[PDB]
């Protein structure tokens, strides 16, 4: 599952 | 009903990818953290999941605006659909509850 990294 | 109490993360990319389209989204519970919840969205044919912070004082994605509620979290995203950016900059949109 790829999950974002926000900001 | 964009809350989806019953399905895991797997469960939840099956169904944006067959039910869904692009700008579809649910929340789900957060397996790597038991209690918690995560977002699961569809853009341009794959799904990107996006974790909920609750610290017990307000609801956020481990960053930006606070929240009192998780309904309000989601219905601020789906007002400000340029608020919601990944660490490369591009826009995830909450557009479409999968209900």
């Amino acid at each position: 599952l790829n999950y974002a990294q926000l900001w | 009903r964009w809350f989806h109490p019953n399905i895991t993360g797997v469960e939840a990319e099956n169904l944006l990818l067959t039910r869904g389209v692009d700008g579809s989204f649910l929340a789900r519970p957060s397996k790597s953290n038991p209690g918690d919840f995560t977002l699961s969205v569809r853009r341009n044919g794959a799904v990107t999941h996006i974790k909920i912070q609750n610290t017990g004082d307000y609801y956020d994605l481990y960053g930006g605006e606070k929240f009192a509620t998780l309904a309000e979290l989601v219905q601020y995203y789906m007002e400000h659909h340029g608020q919601l950016k990944e660490k490369n900059g591009d826009v995830i949109e909450l557009k479409y509850p999968l209900n």
